[PDB]
């Protein structure tokens, strides 16, 4: 899949597609 | 350990990502 | 279908970018 | 106000966006 | 069955994409 | 001609973070 | 915002929505 | 209004790519 | 001649894309 | 034009950019 | 000290980047 | 070396990313 590090706004596009219809929680404090 | 410590500071499977969907 | 799942990933793109420290929820319908 | 309603038709502003922000 | 076709008319999941992947 | 090369930039970035080890190949028409 | 740094393409694309319909300049020499 | 706010993130985003070095000036309308 | 005119409704090539460059 | 390393989601976008029509086979194996 | 100096070398907030809008 | 020891590990031109177009 991406055995990768998903960092900034590639983690955010990510969470996007795997999501889905559903959608996510970005919260890059901690 | 928080979305970037699981995923942008180590490594996060699709079933490490999932947890974050809605 | 698309192209406004084209216009969506823009969007978290743009929110990562805008929103930062805060963070963000992505909840599409609602 | 709806997300991909009014950015994905009208072009939301930089502070239009953060409307959005937690 | 082509991509262009049925995932940028239609949206294609996670596992609809894998189709494509060697 | 366009908005649909709009779109195969979203499917390569897509098929990129699908794919990932495996690769893929891509390939219009055909 | 982004208390981060923008390297490559993703310091255009915060220029592209920060200046919005202004414009903007980009010279990557210095 | 939006995908061609859409389109233009491609273009700065291809012209980042295509010029480099040089750099680039984007000015809508004009 | 205009950038989003003949690169948004046509696609402008990586030689079409270099007039455009400084 | 890119006197510049292309990883990740970067390479497979400049690929799509430069190949156009023709199309890429992207390998991130070595 | 240059757009990549002050923003990708360094940080800059929205008052660092619309210094280079037209 | 490979795509990414070519282009990622590495610098490539136009005529070195043109290798691995269909
Ligand atoms: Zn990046
Ligand atoms: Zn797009």
């Amino acid at each position: 899949f991406v055995n990768q590090h998903l960092c900034g706004s590639h983690l955010v596009e990510a969470l996007y597609l795997v999501c889905g219809e559903r959608g996510f929680f970005y919260t890059p404090k901690t | 350990r928080g979305i970037v410590e699981q995923c942008c500071t180590s490594i996060c499977s699709l079933y490490q990502l999932e947890n974050y969907c809605n």
